[PDB]
């Protein structure tokens, strides 16, 4: 938990292990107050949102492909909290 | 058997039980109503009466306890610590009773040694309320202090507890009145009788006088005139 | 392990398509957290502040 | 005066006499040297305050961070390796709102009663 | 709210029942202490009919009186503090600009040229009339 | 056992400090002397005896001639060196070392031909079951609860500056500096002579070595301390020794600790204490230098002053870089810091297979010290 | 001030140390004594006191 | 107390029958060896009507003569230390501070240059006279 959270600050900022302290406290607080998901778990809602977004930009070809790739992510059977990851990518577009 | 275990329990928990106890010193311990019964009932029925008397002494002081706070700030502080050590006696009453229902077997002789450990506690609080009936301070503080002047290093912790809680309004009058000179006494329960006298601007006329007979014994005389000064 | 590689590949490709600004190492870290049941909302919020 | 302090340390935790004190001194030294032979404190503190947050001790987390921040912003006045004092403390670490506190304390009072009853049965 | 929710916590111990009249008396020895103090404050306000600054000095008198009984102090203290933060807020709005407003006549300072006010002495703050003259 | 029945003999550089383990000060310390009669006759003073040694040689020092078996820290003669070991075990302790292991000390710069020599004496002559030869540098570090650092041994011997990294010393950083405390006490008599008070009795000169630690004090910045003397400060104390001779301090108070940094009052071109500190660390490996600045330890009988701890601290930064944390660990006792480390070692758990016995001595002779 | 602040932190991190022990620990830290070695020494002393106290 | 919980221990066995007079007497032989010395302690305190150091004197010579049974020596050793850690604490503050509290003449050296302090021999000590003089 802690180590991963720290490594993230370290990596994106491109600064070393004890140089991330101030951000490290901000993330721990933001994470600490809203640690767990507050919204229902439902993969389907996110896939539809990601597909409306492509529709919205008329990048429909990238949308069609995105469905193939999402199906591929599911079929491999490796992840379990697929929704969260996809929601995190979508939020970051 | 088990009925005589319930019968002393109600007498500890309060008064009466399966026959009438109501008597305090009209007391033949408890009425049987019969005597065809064992003669070992006369010596278990004397052990039944002797915890309940010392529970009721602390209780009648707690009955006279409740006031807005009138005649003495110290008085209900002492009765507050007798309510706190009253509270400890009931937990020792609930662990007896827990034997009765299923969780087992009872015997009066084992719950006797579980009441023989409250008995050095609640007996000396029954002597401690006997020193002072009074509510006025600087003598309740002299009462709890005369008991650490007595021996027995296992009731010396139990009165020293009461001594720390009795002292807690007295010394809260003192250090604030050293720094500001604020006051609240209207019984003169502090060990300095704080201005009773008619108000005239000072010329060396006595307005503050200690009025020796409100001095704790957890302070001494040369320290009472130092803090008065 | 094989499966895991292929899975990271899909994830990297999805990332590229959605033009998010995540690379492989940051994304692996993001995935490990999410899988521990982390609130993605809160997490996105941290990540945007970290990119600023 | 490393030598007094360590003697003081052996006596402090115990709040005959010479025999015990020498034993404790030996324990203490043996452990000390063995350990010696064999990150900055702030990131460790942060990890702990994070633990407090997930466990929902937020108020204590807020206060803890604030106090550490206060010591960092102070110049030391009687401590010369303030960082080490914090690290040692650190290395030694380890509605339905109102019924939770009441439920824990009631469960504890019942428990205390059970352990005292188990003790009373046990002596027999 | 904390009084009525504890009775439900011991009613979880009533589905596994083994509570006694004597075991329950132990939980009831804290909440008779809290409630008897709550009753003796409640009786005095009826007898007075006090409101506004007449409540404020009455609850300020219980902060003195219940010194030396520490946990009885905590509710009588809490009650004056929660009665003072409304009161002294109507005071502070008069310090930042100049608003005297009396909807119910909670504040003592009545509003009338000559700059008359007159306080009243019926109702006064937690402290004495010297804080009134200021 | 050996937990309290291991004997701690710290053969220092002028005083032998013997005692039993699990104490914080030695039982009996006294300066190591022997005395040899020239012509034997009728004696005087203490009763018939073949030699007055030690504390029966310090009671009478004008009927005998004094000879230290330990001179400049190192054993010069080995015959009389056994005679003071004989004195420490049977008079100033009383136990036979044959049931009780012995923990004996060494210099950080004695030769190995000398080191096989002290092993030959304890096994054969005193017939000890086991013993261990331990450095004085590492013991004083051990009383200060560290395992690494440099100790500033300034005793009644050779100044040592020994950086030890994890119980292993650097064999290219142990400087032998010829300042001793006995050099300062001798310097102090000859500037007392500029005040007009001259010695002529050996007994008055013994109290010079006491006064050096006793009356004499150290303030920060000597240079302004003589400047504050010119505006007539209070610092001048006059000890009275019943007799007409006076030992006063006041214009020689600050020159005598100033001689630590400046050997020019002694008339030489040698290194000072801070200087010999700085030269020793400046030839140490660059990766473990940091650990020596933060674990500076004062030890010995020369740096016995109330205020020399902070003088060395304000003084050592002005040499070494300031991107080094230098922290002077100054214990108030430090004469006995070698001994407190030697007793604590007897009570070390990891020492019960580092003992050098007679059986391992029987298989390889006196090179078992190579260890 | 400073000694009181450090005494609250001791309690929040559950280390159980009062002002006496804290003051002894502070003078050890200041003498350049390693925190990690000391946290071990302390764990052993608690364990040992409690053992000696239980036989009593 | 420590008698009457060992009593109840043996009555726990009596909740099943089995017990005869020589089944119980493996308890009576350790208790009998304690009491029989506790009763020969107890006569000299009472009819002596001792107090102070005089009390320590009777318990010290009883501790010397009962070296024949280790169980008998151990009770009067507990008796002479539970009676002396009070009396040691009064002399301890006397030789440490030089001020004493005796509200019941608790020490042999009573108060009241030439302010004479009189040591009585009715609190005659277990420790010698020469170390009582110092």
């Amino acid at each position: 938990p802690n180590v991963l959270l720290q490594n993230l600050c370290c990596r994106i900022l491109g600064k070393g292990e004890a140089d991330v302290a101030q951000q490290f406290q901000y993330a721990v607080r933001v994470i600490g107050s809203n640690f767990a998901p507050t919204v229902e778990r439902d993969e389907f809602l996110v896939t539809e949102k990601i597909k409306k977004e492509f529709v919205r930009q008329r990048r429909e070809a990238d949308g069609a492909l995105f469905s193939e790739l999402h199906r591929k992510l599911q079929s491999q059977g490796v992840l379990k909290n697929r929704w969260s990851i996809l929601y995190l990518l979508l939020s970051l577009s | 058997e088990t009925s005589l275990v319930r019968d002393l329990l109600y007498v500890f928990q309060g008064i009466d039980g399966k026959f009438v106890k109501m008597c305090n010193s009209e007391n033949c311990y408890k009425v049987d109503g019969k005597v065809a019964v064992s003669k070992s009932l006369k010596d278990i029925t004397s052990k039944l009466s002797e915890l309940g008397w010392l529970h009721n002494k602390i209780k009648k002081y707690t009955d006279q306890r409740s006031l807005d706070r009138a005649f003495g700030l110290v008085g209900q502080s002492f009765c507050a610590a007798l309510h706190q050590e009253l509270k400890e006696y009931y937990r020792l009453l609930s662990v007896l009773h827990s034997q009765l229902q299923v969780e087992s077997s009872l015997t009066l002789r084992r719950l006797l040694v579980w009441t023989f450990d409250p008995k050095i506690r609640l007996k000396t609080l029954a002597a401690l309320v006997d020193h002072c009936q009074g509510r006025k301070g600087g003598e309740l503080a002299s009462a709890v202090h005369a008991y650490t002047k007595t021996g027995d290093p296992y009731m010396r912790s139990l009165v020293q507890h009461i001594l720390g809680l009795v002292a807690y309004p007295i010394l809260n009058f003192l250090y604030r009145w050293i720094y500001d000179g604020e006051l609240e006494d209207t019984y003169h329960e502090f060990f300095v009788a704080s201005d009773p006298v008619v108000k005239t601007d000072r010329l060396w006329h006595d307005k503050y006088s200690l009025r020796k007979s409100m001095i704790p014994s957890f302070m001494t005389m040369d320290q009472s005139r130092k803090v008065l000064l | 392990m094989s499966a895991v590689r292929e899975t990271m590949d899909v994830l990297l490709e999805i990332s590229r398509l959605l033009n998010t600004g995540l690379d492989m190492e940051t994304l692996s870290i993001c995935v490990r957290l999410c899988e521990q049941g982390i609130n993605p909302e809160a997490l996105s919020s941290v990540i945007k502040e970290l990119r600023r | 005066s490393i030598t007094k302090l360590f003697g003081d340390l052996c006596e402090s935790h115990m709040v005959s006499k010479n025999r015990t004190k020498q034993t404790l001194k030996k324990l203490a030294y043996d452990t000390l040297f063995v350990h010696l032979f064999q990150l900055p404190v702030k990131n460790k503190i942060i990890m702990l305050s994070f633990n407090l947050r997930i466990c929902g001790m937020s108020s204590e987390a807020d206060r803890l961070e604030e106090l550490v921040e206060y010591l960092e912003q102070s110049n030391g006045i009687q401590i010369s390796d303030l960082h080490a004092v914090l690290e040692l403390l650190v290395e030694l670490s380890g509605v339905q709102v109102f019924e939770a506190d009441l439920g824990t304390t009631v469960a504890y009072q019942e428990l205390e009663i059970s352990t005292t009853i188990q003790r009373t049965l046990q002596i027999m | 709210k904390e009084y009525m929710i504890l009775i439900s916590q011991l009613e979880h111990l009533q589905r596994q029942g083994l509570l006694s009249l004597q075991k329950l008396w132990f939980y009831i020895q804290p909440t008779l202490r809290t409630m008897e103090v709550l009753a003796s404050i409640a009786t005095s306000l009826n007898k007075g009919e006090c409101f506004g600054g007449a409540t404020l000095s009455l609850l300020h008198d219980r902060t003195f009186g219940y010194t030396g009984d520490s946990q009885a102090q905590e509710l009588c203290l809490y009650l004056t503090k929660a009665a003072s933060a409304p009161y002294f807020d109507i005071l502070e709005r008069w310090i930042y600009r100049g608003i005297i407003n009396d909807p119910y006549s909670e504040f003592m300072v009545e509003e009338h040229w000559d700059q008359r006010y007159t306080i009243v002495q019926q109702q006064i703050p937690s402290f004495l009339q010297k804080v009134a003259d200021k | 056992e050996d937990d309290i029945a291991a004997l701690v003999v710290d053969n220092g550089s002028g005083m032998c400090k013997a005692g039993f383990a699990g104490d914080d000060a030695p039982r009996a310390v006294f300066p190591s002397i022997v005395g040899r009669p020239r012509h034997q006759g009728v004696m005087v003073g203490m009763g018939q005896k073949d030699s007055y040694v030690g504390d029966e040689a310090q009671s009478k020092r004008g009927i005998l001639t004094l000879k230290y078996p330990i001179e400049h820290g190192i054993v010069t003669n080995w015959d009389d060196m056994e005679k003071i070991w004989h004195h420490t075990f049977y008079n100033e302790l009383r136990v036979a070392p044959e049931e009780h292991p012995v923990l004996l000390t060494e210099a950080p710069l004695n030769p190995k031909a000398n080191r096989e020599k002290m092993t030959q004496i304890m096994f054969e002559t005193f017939n000890t079951p086991a013993m261990y030869v331990a450095i004085q540098a590492v013991l004083s570090l051990y009383a200060s609860g560290r395992t690494t650092g440099i100790v500033m041994d300034s005793g009644d011997g050779v100044t040592h500056t020994v950086p030890i990294y994890e119980g292993y010393a650097l064999p290219h950083a142990i400087l032998r500096l010829d300042l001793a405390g006995r050099d300062l006490t001798d310097y102090l008599m000859k500037i007392l002579t500029e005040r007009g008070y001259s010695f002529t009795t050996t007994a008055e000169r013994e109290i010079v070595r006491d006064i050096k630690e006793k009356l004499c004090y150290v303030a920060l910045d000597f240079e302004q301390e003589m400047a504050t003397a010119a505006s007539s400060s209070s610092l001048e104390k006059s000890y009275e020794l019943p007799d007409g001779q006076v030992i006063t301090i006041g214009n020689e108070r600050f020159r005598c600790p100033e001689a630590l940094f400046q050997p020019s009052f002694l008339g030489m071109e040698s290194c000072g204490i801070h200087e010999t500190t700085y030269n020793s660390i400046m030839k140490c490996d660059v990766d473990i230098r940091k650990d020596l600045y933060a674990n500076t330890v004062l030890s010995g009988g020369t740096t016995m002053y109330p205020g020399i701890a902070d003088r060395m601290q304000k003084e050592i930064t002005a040499l070494a870089p300031s991107t080094m944390k230098i922290k002077i660990i100054a214990p108030p006792e430090r004469k006995y810091s070698v001994w407190i480390g030697g007793s604590i070692l007897a009570s070390l758990s990891t020492f019960q297979q580092m003992w050098i016995s007679k059986q391992e001595y029987d298989e390889s002779g006196p090179s078992i010290v190579h260890r």
